[PDB]
Parts: structure tokens; C-alpha cells; sequence
RNA sequence: GACUACCUCUAUAUGAAAGAGGACUAAAACCAUAUUUCCAAACUCCACUUUG
């Protein structure tokens, strides 16, 4: 993952310097014990059942990033079946959420700024291409790795049955096998790079260092095939 | 629907065209009323706007298709009857739908129980779908059922088109038909007339403000409220109110006017159109302080419209004012206000040379007897020597003095005076005068001299220009007369003759981005094969740079702008390498071929004017501006293709030399100045560099609007004595003792700024002894202003001035080692990208970047480059202080000159002033010390802070220029490298305080990054507000 | 919204004047600077930000 989200004021709280994996995940758990009721009359049965699969451990979670003009689409999927899904702004004002300084120069609006967030909470993000007017594939992502798949014939409703499936796939190739001996690999260069630096500071600029770099990085590349399969 | 005009419409663009009698939609160079079918053929964009109208945010997709097949017939195709019925039809409707909707049809008269239409859409399309019974739904069965809904489209387009196409032709200009404009027609007459126009308490009595503001607040502090939602519902409780004194709102006129403004002071500071990124305040609605709003904002729109036929009679065109004579009237005020900053700057100049402490108008001629009469003798003829390379006596000066004055007074004059302009006889100047009255000419005169040992050492100002820069070193002597010496091109002082020519750095920088490309995709090739290198820290290079920088400038920028076949057969690649690629995504798509026998300064006056025409549209959108990468793609294969077809391709490969060339470089030049230029010379060498450049780009957007075949001769003869201007620059001093008259005034002066035992060293002696070397920026700031602002400023403490951890910072480390460390990183992190989610390697590339810059920060420390900066920073704001203050210099003639239209007429003038509370003598005060540069003569009384307050009292008259003023100092500084944040005005007594100063990000390393450094460094920002802050 | 604009026209006074227009009026942008930010490509029409 990147931990990169820009300052969130949250229900009267403000969250600073989230660029770490601690302040992240203090955030997201500052999330789910955050308590709310919800107001509305047409959507009283779907809104508060959509913060319940959410809260319940056994949940996956899917973005969609830019479903419509503006709009984003989390989707929660139970472990048998059960797809909901809210707009993104139901979720930001059922639970608060805004820019803790909006007029800085480096920031942009929070239609913008907040898929840093929505990418720390999800597991999956769907994309679509829409090669000219009509759709072309949907690219599904993981957000833990990075293995990316691309959907070709699939509808929204057809998608969505298949990231139950998608995600079988990579958790059965990170338990065993291949990945179990790809990784010890990877380690074992860190590990002489990381006592490489130690003896001088200089060994970055080395070549043979370089070198060894290019070897950790096929050996991710081949990691992330063996996910895929 | 959203865009009536810029627009394609038959494959031809949309303008409206303004008159007094009306308005007009019109295509692109005609000037017909086109505006009932232009706004015809804009009707299938009302069919796919209504059906976002009937849609939900989260948009079925299918739902948004059996609505756009049922207004439209070929729109309409095929969809599972199954489908829809399956999906529940309230969820994806509208808001305004989802329950019962009532509309009255247009042609129905009055409002009555059987004219109103009731529609419940979703129970409608329920049941007609249970009618529809197959496959795929039948157009003309399930269309008859939804005939109820096809007459409200048909209802909502037909109206909303009519309100928009009479809105076009009654946006007439300076409308006296109008509510609205007969109200403040009525109270401009009860103003001249010195009466009292409306009364605040009365009119918000009638409107019973007391029942609203306190429903206002009673909706803003309601419990469970929330900010997402409450400018929607404080929009709703507002409308509510009007609903029940709409009464008179019909009736009165003024009660309508006071109702528009507090509709729009509701969405100023509680938006709904405009991302509402802050909480409003409770401060900002309550009884007292939104009346005491309404009674400024609708008193500024009667100072508007005082100052708008101001400007119509001061020009005579009160009854044909055309949309193309205001768009006119624009360009040459906008040449006109350049050319009076820079007349300002200079009269700032000599000022400086006869006797700085003077306060007022030196360019009087009376009030210049005053000041000459108290001259330091001593200080004149060394400030002489550094504006002019000659050297004058004693005897010389009474006569000099007066013809410099004589150069700025009568073109100054004619200038100001808001009036029709004869640009021949405005640069003639052959004489003035000097009182003791004797009319000197210029011919005869001293200045004579000052051009025939100054046009006769153009070729070697040029040698010596390249000395400076190391061309010779790195080039033969053979090199260099094959670049001189090319058939028709000839190294004019002139750059360019057409508006938008880039810069050098601009071509140089982004042609080496379209050379140097990952070479992966469908390339957009360019075929570019001279930009090379970007090694800005080589010799090599830094030689290569500086010969491409003036073979561009001084060779090829005059012939490339007015051969027509040069400039065309370059404009001609760049659109048939755009439009010749699979796809429609095609940027350049919509702009012209240029024709034969068109002039270049022809086809880029219209590619100004499309510039200028699309920038409100490319940013309610965020769209790039794809004319500035246009002009780039143009210049860039331009002067790649000039240095090929001539053989100046070495130029690429510079190849350091031994052996010495004891050989001549002989240029050709000539020049057909004669001497009635030499007036305008004397103005622009009292200018700095940056402003003679800023407005030779002026000076030529102006000439490509004039029509005359002469009087273009004008300006084309005023350019080049700019660009003779350029060529001298900063030749400066180089005998030490013409500068200082002692050893110990040298160091006594010298030691301001680093104030040790550090000046008997090798960067502040010459190589050995104790000979003194000067400091190209401490004589800078003596030849200027600034002198004894920045002496202000460095003694306040002693850690600004150069210590001895200074200096032993320059000899840590190699320094040109870590910026080739630097590099090689840098090049990696491209091929490897996971290289920036590897902690140890980017904790690395971050300490050899900040090695980088503490060292560049302590290598201007010590050579004294960091009080350049400040000069600079400084000059540009008291300048754009003064592009303020001549703004309220027009708007008093625009006002005073309508009064006296309608002491003997000078008593009945002012008092009529002091009733509308304008120009004051309190003002007049305020907005000369701007406009006549007083914060740099020594003595503070006020801060520049305390200058940007006196701006928006001068400039509280109205608030579009009041609240600039604000928005353009926070620009300065962040041009500059630096940031500024500014305590609220509501708790500082309204007045500017420094909230945070911080040195700009520049983010290395990807977008999702840590790795960052400053733009400049953090003691220069201490350095910054203390110049910003001080009396 | 000083920063975080302003002005003109528009009345079925509401699904809303919550609409269009502006080189027309301002600010920017453009311009002869001292060096680190990888870069190239990316037509047009239409939504309009609300637990309603």
C-alpha cells in the first residue's frame, strides 16, 4: 500500500500527517467505533443496513471510483452473496468527513482528495476505461498487492460477482507454494542490501548495489504472476 | 443549454455581438442576427439536458436511455422490457419527480385548478410497462402511454429557450429600458442632484428583514443541522419569505432590488453553487450587519454605472458603442497603463540623481526647480557613470539635468490624459526647455555623442556579450562567422513582430521534451534533433545555452515572424502531425489552416484572440490551455528547422579548445536610426531590464491592432530602441576606485553585509594583497532605489549578514559530486518506480537533496546574491502598487469630467465629490507616496503591509479592485518561491498581518511522495517578513 | 467568501432568477531568469455538489 491521505477533519476531530501505516490505521479504526444514525425515510432499511455488513469483520469492501458524473460507489460484499452499495457522499455525511485545510495550494477539492482515503479502506477499485462512448474493461485491483485483473464482458451487476471470485484466487496463491518461495527470496536480498548500506552509506551509488535492485525488483514482477494464475 | 455562445454549431463558432439597442447572437465575422436559428440548432442539447433533469445522481443506465428514446426518435433503440421492470423506478427518478409534480402549460392564461398537470412518473411508467408485453419494449406502444411526460419536456424546453433567447437581446449596453437600469438611472439623478436616493430603515421595513434573519438563524441553529445541508435549506427558508411579500415585490422596484441583493449576498457567504469548502458564520446574517451590506453593495452599483458613461463620453461614442469598440477601447488601456508604469519608474530614477528626499512630482516643471536647486554635486556624476557608460563634468551639469526631464515630460503628458491618442507626433520630442526659458534641441545637445558611441559599438558589445558567457572559449573563431555572416538574416535589435512569442527558455526546455521521450506509446514525433542537453551545471553546456539564447534572439526571431513562407511551412507540420492519427481525441482540432499572403503577425492575432476568447470556458472546466502548447510546437520545430537548413548544427557539440585564436569576428550590421529617437533612449536608459523587456511585449500586442501603414513605422522604430536598451544592460564598473573613493569606504560599506575580518579573504579581495573586488549586486542597488531600504533591513540582526560557518560550509563537501549523485538517482527511479517504496533508498535521496540545497543557499550567502533577490522582490511590488493607484487615477477623470459635462466650475466640481463619499484628500495622499515610489527614500513612516491597506482604502470605491488588491500579493510571493497566509480581517482591525510565511514545496520523486525540499530555503523567509514588517 | 472576484440581462417568483452573458471588467496568463520537480498524448455536446 501508500499511506498518503492529506489532513481529514472528522466529525470535529483532526487527523495530521497520515503519510505513515500507523496514523492510517489509527484512522480507519477511529472510523468503525465512530457512532451515527441515519434520518432519512426512503432509505432508513438501506442505509443502516449498508453500516452493518460494513461494521461485521467477515466484509469486503469495493470502490468503484468514478461510477457516474460524480459520483463514487462503495460496495460492501457479504461472505455469501449480498452486494449493497451507497453513494460516497452518504458516506461522508453520515460520518462527517471533510478537508482539514481546504484553501492550501497544494490541495484540491474533496472529490478529488478523498480517493486517497477510499483506497486505504477498500480492498478492490474498479475503474472503467470507456473506450470511446461505450465501455471496453472494467480493471479490478487489489489494494493489499497490487495484482491487477481486466474485466472484458462483465456488467456492473455481472462485476460484482466476480470479485467474490477474484479475491479467492489471490489469497489461495499468497498462503502456499510459489509465493512462500518468491518472498523468502525477495527478503533475502533486502537483508544483504540493508548490511550493504550498513558497512558504508555510499552503497547506493555503487553499481553492484544497483544491480541487485534490478534483481529485487524480477523477482516482484514474477510474484505478482503467480497471484494472477 | 449551459453554453449558448463559444460553441461549434454549424461547424462554425458562436459570438454575441452587444449594441446600445440590443443584443445579437451572431456566428464568427459576419453580423447577422442569427439568433433565432443558432438558438434553434441548440436544441438537441436541451433533449439530453432534460433527461439529466428527470435522473438520479447514481445513474442507471438504462433508465437514462428509455428517456432520451422517448423525447428523441433516433436517440430511442432497444432494451429488455424485463430490464426496467425489474429495477424499482422511484429510486432512479429526479428529486422534483418521485412524487406528484404540478406544471401549468405556457399558452394555458392565469393559474386555475383544471390549467395545473399532475404526473406521478413512476406510477405512470409502471403502468405502461405492465402494458408492454415483449421482448423488447415498442416504441409507438409504450411513447402513446407516455404522452403526459413527452408534453413536459416539450413544455420545459419551450420556455427555458425563451428565457434565454430574450435575455440575449435585451443585454444591451448601458440599459435605461430595464427594471433594474431605471432604478439606477433614478438614483444616479438623485445624486448630482445632491438628494438622498433610497433609505435603508424604510426599505427594510417594507421587506420585514426582521421576520427573515431570525428564521435565518432559527434554520442555521436548529438542532441535528448540518453543513452539507444548510446553504440548501437556508436557500429554501429565503425563498419562502419572498413567497409571502411577493405582493410588492411586483409593484415597487426598490423592495425588488433590495431583495436581488440579499439573494446574492446569500450565496457569497453561503454558497450553493460553488463547493462549499467552509462553514459559513452566524456573523454574516444578522439584523444590522445585512443591512449595512445591502447598503454597500447597491451603492457600488451606481458607482459603476457613474464611471461606465463616464467612459462613454470621454470617448465619443455614447450612441454607437459597439461590442468591438469596448473590446477596443480594452486593448489600448491596456498599452496605455504599461507605458505610464515604466514613465513612473524613470521619473523614479531622476529623482534619485537630483535630490532623493522629494515627496511630489518631480516632472513638473516648476516643482523640478525646487529639487534642482539642492543637488549633492558628488553623488551625480558617480550615478551618471552608472546609467551612462561616458563620464560628464562639472560644467555639464545644468543642462543635462533638464534634458533628461525634457525626455519623460511630454510623452508622459499626452499619455495620461484619457483621451484619442496620435501615436505619430508622440515619440518625435525634438526639443526642451530649461528655465532659469531657452529651447535647446536634441541634436545639438550633449546626448548627440551618446548615440554614435553607442550605435557603433553594437559589434562589439557583441563580442564582448560572448566573452562573458565563455563562447569563445568553447567555439573556433571560424564558428562564429558562419552564424553572422548567413544570407538575409542580419542581428537586428529587433525580437519579434508578433503578439505570444515565447522565450528562449520556454523552447529550450520544452523541446527537449519532445526530443527526449520514452519512445513506448503511438509517439508524437516531431523529428527534433538540437535539444540535447539540460546540464545547467556544466561549462559546456552553459556555453552552448548562451550561443543558442542570441542566435534565436538576434538572428532568427526577426526573419521566422515576417516571412510568411517560414512561419507557414512551420505551422503546417504541427497541424498535420496533430489531425493525422487513429481517433477523434484531437486537440488542435478546432483551429485554422493559415492562409497564403497572410502576414504571421495576422495569423497570430488570431490565435491571440482565440486565446482570450476560451479562458472564462476552459475554466469552469478543468481543461488545459492547448493554444500555449500550440505556440510552443510552432517555435520549437521553427528554430530546429532554421539550424538545420543552415549548416549551425556544431553548436550542439561546444568541444573546450587549447590552442588560442588570436583572430576577429566580424558581424555586419546596420541601423537607419536617425536622431529623432533619442528621446525615447533617454527614457529607457533609466529603465531596469525586466521592465524594458515586459513592455517591448506590450508595445507589440498594440502594434498588431493598429490599421495605418505608418504610425505601425511608429512603434516598430520606438521597438528597436528598446532592444538597443537591452544590449547595455548591466555593463557596470570595473576600476575599483570609481565606485569608492577610499580603501575604508569600500570596507566600511562592504561590511554591512558580512561585517568580520572576512573581507581580507579570496571571494572579497581580488586574487592576493588587500586590492577589493566589487560585488556586481551591491551596485545594483546603488544604481536603483533600495539602498537604504536594504541596509534597513540587514541591520536589524546579525545572523542575516555572512558569518564565518559560512564560508567553512563551501569547503564540507565537493557539492558538484552530490548534484551528479543526484542525477544518477534520479534516472533510476524512473526504470525501477518501487525504488520510492524502499524506505532506506529514499531516505538516502532525500539527504544528498537537502546537501544540495544548504549548499546553494550558503554559495549566495556569501557572494552577495541574496540581496539581489530582495531589490527585485521589492521593485515588484511597489510597482504593481502603482498599477493600482493610475487605475483610480482613470476613474476620477471618468466621474469628475461627467459632473462638469452636466474656481469658478471648479467649486461646484468637488463638493459633489464629498457626497458620494469618493476621492478624498486623505486618498490623494495615500495614492501619491504609491504611485510615486516614497517607501524608497530612506525614511519608513509606514511598512509595505501598511502600502497594501492604503491600496483598498484608495480602491474601497469598488470591489472588484478592492478585493485584488489582496489576491495579487500573496501572487508576488509565490512567484517568488514563498507562501503567505494572513490573520482574519475581521479580528486585526481590518488591516494585513502576517499569519505564516513558509519557502514553496517542490516535490520530487512521483505523486504520492514524501520527498520534498524548498523552493528557497527557511532563512530567506525570516529574511522576506521582516522586510514586509518594518517602519 | 479580502485571499476564497465583480458586472449586465433574465419573472409561470418556482424544481426555483439554483438561468444565461463578459477580450465588453477586473485579476491572471504571455514577456531576455540563478540551479534539482521525469516526460509525450488526451475533439465535441450534457449533468451540478443535499442521509431530502
Amino acid at each position: 500500500m501508500i499511506y498518503y491521505i492529506k489532513d481529514l477533519k472528522v466529525k470535529g476531530k483532526i487527523f495530521e500527517n497520515l503519510m505513515n501505516k500507523e496514523a492510517v490505521e489509527g484512522l480507519i479504526t477511529f472510523l468503525k467505533k465512530a457512532e451515527f444514525e441515519i434520518y432519512s425515510r426512503e432509505n432508513y432499511s438501506k442505509y443502516n443496513k449498508w453500516f452493518e455488513m460494513w461494521k461485521s469483520p467477515t466484509s469486503s469492501l469495493v470502490f468503484w471510483k468514478n461510477y457516474s458524473f460524480r459520483c463514487h460507489l462503495l460496495f460492501v460484499i457479504e461472505k455469501d452473496g449480498e452486494c449493497l452499495g451507497i453513494p460516497a457522499s452518504v458516506f461522508e455525511s453520515v460520518l462527517q468527513i471533510y478537508l482539514a485545510d481546504p484553501f492550501a495550494p497544494d490541495t484540491k477539492e474533496l472529490f478529488v482528495e478523498v480517493c486517497n482515503l477510499y483506497e486505504c479502506l477498500a480492498d478492490v477499485t474498479v475503474v472503467e476505461h470507456f473506450e470511446a462512448e461505450e465501455s471496453a474493461w472494467h480493471k479490478l485491483t487489489h489494494n493489499e498487492t497490487e495484482v491487477s485483473k481486466r474485466v472484458y464482458s462483465k456488467d456492473d451487476d455481472e462485476l460484482l460477482k466476480y470479485i467474490p471470485e477474484f479475491l479467492d484466487t489471490i489469497a489461495t496463491n499468497k498462503k502456499s507454494q510459489k509465493y512462500n518461495q518468491i518472498q523468502g527470496k525477495i527478503q533475502e536480498i533486502n537483508k544483504e542490501i540493508a548490511t550493504l548500506y550498513e558497512s558504508s552509506e555510499d552503497y547506493i551509488f555503487t553499481e553492484y548495489v544497483s544491480n541487485l535492485y534490478r534483481e529485487s525488483a524480477k523477482l516482484e514482477q514474477h510474484s505478482k504472476q503467480i497471484l494472477k494464475e | 443549454t449551459m453554453r449558448i455562445t463559444k460553441v461549434e454549431v454549424d461547424r462554425k463558432k458562436v459570438l454575441i455581438s452587444r449594441d446600445k439597442n440590443g443584443g445579437k447572437l451572431v456566428y464568427e465575422n459576419e453580423m447577422q442576427d442569427n439568433t433565432e436559428q443558432i438558438m434553434h440548432h441548440k436544441k438537441s442539447s436541451f433533449y439530453k439536458s432534460v433527461v439529466n433533469k428527470t435522473i438520479c445522481r447514481p445513474e442507471q443506465k438504462q433508465m437514462k436511455k428509455l428517456v432520451h428514446g422517448l423525447l428523441q426518435e433516433n436517440s430511442q433503440e432497444k432494451i429488455k422490457v424485463s430490464d426496467v421492470t425489474k429495477l424499482n423506478i422511484s429510486n432512479f427518478l429526479n428529486h422534483r419527480f418521485k412524487k406528484s409534480l404540478y406544471y401549468f402549460p405556457e399558452n394555458s392564461p392565469d393559474k386555475s385548478e383544471e390549467y395545473r398537470i399532475e404526473i406521478n412518473l413512476s406510477q405512470l411508467l409502471e403502468d405502461s410497462l405492465k402494458k408492454q408485453q415483449g421482448t423488447f419494449i415498442c416504441w409507438e406502444s409504450f411513447s402513446k402511454d407516455m404522452e403526459l411526460y413527452i408534453n413536459w419536456a416539450e413544455n420545459y424546453i419551450s420556455s427555458k429557450t425563451k428565457l434565454i433567447k430574450k435575455s440575449i437581446r435585451n443585454n444591451r449596453i448601458q440599459s435605461t429600458e430595464s427594471r433594474s437600469g431605471q432604478l439606477m438611472d433614478r438614483y444616479m439623478k438623485d445624486i448630482l442632484n445632491k438628494n438622498k436616493p433610497f433609505d435603508i430603515q424604510s426599505v427594510s421595513e417594507k421587506y420585514q428583514l426582521e421576520k427573515l434573519t431570525s428564521a435565518l438563524k432559527a434554520t442555521f441553529k436548529e438542532a441535528k443541522k448540518n453543513d452539507k445541508e444548510i446553504n440548501y435549506k437556508l436557500k429554501s427558508t429565503l425563498q419562502n419569505h419572498e413567497r409571502q411579500i411577493i405582493e410588492e415585490l411586483k409593484e415597487n422596484s426598490e423592495l425588488n432590488q433590495f431583495n436581488i441583493e440579499i439573494r446574492k449576498h446569500l450565496e457569497t457567504y453561503f454558497p450553493i453553487k460553488k463547493t462549499n469548502r467552509k462553514v459559513g458564520d452566524i456573523r454574516n446574517l444578522e439584523i444590522g450587519e445585512i443591512q449595512k451590506i445591502v447598503n454597500h453593495r447597491l451603492k457600488n452599483k451606481i458607482v459603476q454605472r457613474i464611471l461606465q458613461e463616464g467612459k462613454l463620453a470621454s470617448y465619443e461614442i455614447e450612441s454607437t458603442v459597439n461590442s468591438n469598440s469596448l473590446q477596443k477601447i480594452k486593448i489600448e488601456e491596456a498599452f496605455a497603463l504599461k507605458f505610464i508604469n515604466a514613465c513612473l519608474f524613470a521619473s523614479n530614477n531622476l529623482r534619485n540623481m537630483v535630490y532623493p528626499v522629494c515627496k511630489k512630482d518631480i516632472l513638473m516643471i516648476g516643482e523640478f526647480k525646487n529639487s534642482f536647486k539642492e543637488i549633492k554635486h558628488k553623488k551625480f556624476i558617480r550615478q551618471w557613470s552608472q546609467f551612462f557608460s561616458q563620464e560628464i563634468t562639472v560644467d555639464d551639469i545644468e543642462l543635462a539635468s533638464w534634458g533628461l526631464r525634457g525626455a519623460i515630460a511630454p510623452i508622459r503628458n499626452e499619455i495620461i490624459h484619457l483621451k484619442k491618442h496620435s501615436w505619430k507626433k508622440f515619440f518625435n520630442n525634438p526639443t526642451f526647455k530649461v528655465k532659469k526659458t531657452s529651447e535647446f534641441l536634441y541634436k545639438e545637445t550633449l546626448f548627440k555623442d551618446y548615440f554614435y558611441s553607442e550605435l557603433d559599438s553594437v559589434p562589439e558589445l557583441i563580442i564582448n556579450k560572448m566573452e562573458s558567457s565563455k563562447i569563445l572559449d568553447y567555439y573556433s573563431s571560424d564558428q562564429l562567422n558562419q552564424v553572422f555572416t548567413i544570407p538575409n538574416f542580419e542581428l537586428s535589435l529587433l525580437t519579434s513582430a508578433v503578439p505570444f512569442a515565447p522565450s528562449f527558455k520556454r523552447v529550450y526546455l520544452k523541446g527537449f521534451d519532445y526530443q527526449n521521450q520514452d519512445e513506448a506509446q503511438p509517439d508524437y514525433n516531431l523529428k527534433l534533433n538540437i535539444y540535447n542537453e539540460k546540464a545547467f551545471n556544466s561549462e559546456a553546456f552553459q556555453a552552448q545555452y548562451s550561443l543558442f539564447k542570441m542566435v534565436y534572439y538576434q538572428v532568427f526571431l526577426p526573419q521566422f515572424t515576417t516571412n510568411n513562407d517560414l512561419f507557414k511551412s512551420s505551422v503546417d507540420f504541427i497541424l498535420t502531425l496533430n489531425k493525422e492519427r487513429k481517433g477523434y481525441a484531437k486537440a488542435f482540432q478546432d483551429i485554422r489552416k493559415m492562409n497564403k499572403d497572410e502576414k504571421p503577425s495576422e495569423y497570430m492575432s488570431y490565435i491571440q484572440s482565440q486565446l482570450m476568447l476560451y479562458q472564462k470556458k476552459q475554466e469552469e472546466k478543468e481543461k488545459i490551455n492547448h493554444f500555449e502548447k500550440f505556440i510552443n510546437q510552432v517555435f520549437i520545430k521553427g528554430f530546429n528547422s532554421f539550424i538545420e537548413k543552415n549548416r549551425l548544427t556544431y553548436i550542439c557539440h561546444p568541444t573546450k579548445n587549447t590552442v588560442p585564436e588570436n583572430d576577429n569576428i566580424e558581424i555586419p550590421f546596420h541601423t537607419d536610426m536617425d536622431d529623432s529617437n533619442i528621446a525615447f533612449w533617454l527614457m529607457c536608459k533609466l529603465l531596469d531590464a525586466k521592465q524594458l523587456s515586459e513592455l517591448r511585449n506590450e508595445m507589440i500586442k498594440f502594434s498588431c491592432s493598429l490599421q495605418s501603414t505608418e504610425e505601425i513605422s511608429t512603434f516598430t522604430k520606438a521597438r528597436e530602441v528598446i532592444g538597443l536598451a537591452l544590449l547595455n544592460g548591466e555593463k557596470g564598473c570595473n576600476d575599483w576606485k570609481e565606485l569608492f573613493d577610499d580603501k575604508e569606504a569600500w570596507k566600511k560599506n562592504m561590511s554591512l553585509y558580512v561585517s568580520e575580518e572576512l573581507l581580507q579573504s579570496l571571494p572579497y579581495t581580488q586574487e592576493d594583497g588587500q586590492t577589493p573586488v566589487i560585488n556586481r549586486s551591491i551596485d545594483l542597488v546603488k544604481k536603483y532605489g533600495t539602498e537604504t531600504i536594504l541596509e534597513k533591513l540587514f541591520s536589524s540582526s546579525d545572523d542575516y549578514k555572512v558569518s564565518a560557518k559560512d564560508i567553512a560550509k563551501l569547503h564540507e563537501y565537493d557539492v558538484t559530486e552530490k548534484i551528479a549523485q543526484q542525477e544518477s538517482l534520479h534516472k533510476q527511479w524512473i526504470e525501477k518506480p518501487g525504488l520510492a517504496r524502499d524506505s532506506a533508498w529514499t531516505k538516502k535521496y532525500q539527504n544528498v537533496i537537502n546537501d544540495i540545497s544548504n549548499y546553494q543557499w550558503a554559495k549566495t550567502k556569501v557572494e552577495l546574491t541574496q540581496v539581489r533577490h530582495l531589490h527585485q522582490l521589492t521593485i515588484d511590488l511597489l510597482s504593481r502598487l502603482a498599477g493600482y493607484m493610475s487605475i483610480a487615477d482613470r476613474d476620477f477623470q471618468f466621474s469628475s469630467n461627467y459632473i462638469l459635462e452636466r474656481k469658478v466650475d471648479l467649486k461646484q466640481l468637488r463638493l459633489t465629490l464629498e457626497y458620494l463619499e469618493l476621492f478624498d484628500n486623505r486618498l490623494k495622499e495615500k495614492r501619491n507616496n504609491i504611485s510615486h515610489f516614497n517607501y524608497l527614500n530612506g525614511q519608513l513612516g509606514n511598512s509595505i503591509l501598511e502600502l497594501f491597506d492604503d491600496a483598498r482604502d484608495v480602491l474601497s470605491y469598488d470591489r472588484k479592485l478592492k478585493n485584488a488588491v489582496s489576491k495579487s500579493l500573496k501572487e508576488i510571493l509565490s512567484s517568488h518561491g514563498m507562501e503567505v497566509t494572513f490573520k482574519p480581517l475581521y479580528q486585526t482591525n481590518h488591516h494585513l498581518k502576517i499569519d505564516k510565511l513558509q519557502p514553496k514545496k517542490i516535490h520530487h520523486l512521483g505523486e504520492k511522495s514524501t520527498v520534498s525540499s524548498n523552493q528557497v530555503s527557511n532563512e530567506y523567509c525570516q529574511l522576506v517578513r521582516t522586510l514586509l514588517t518594518m517602519k
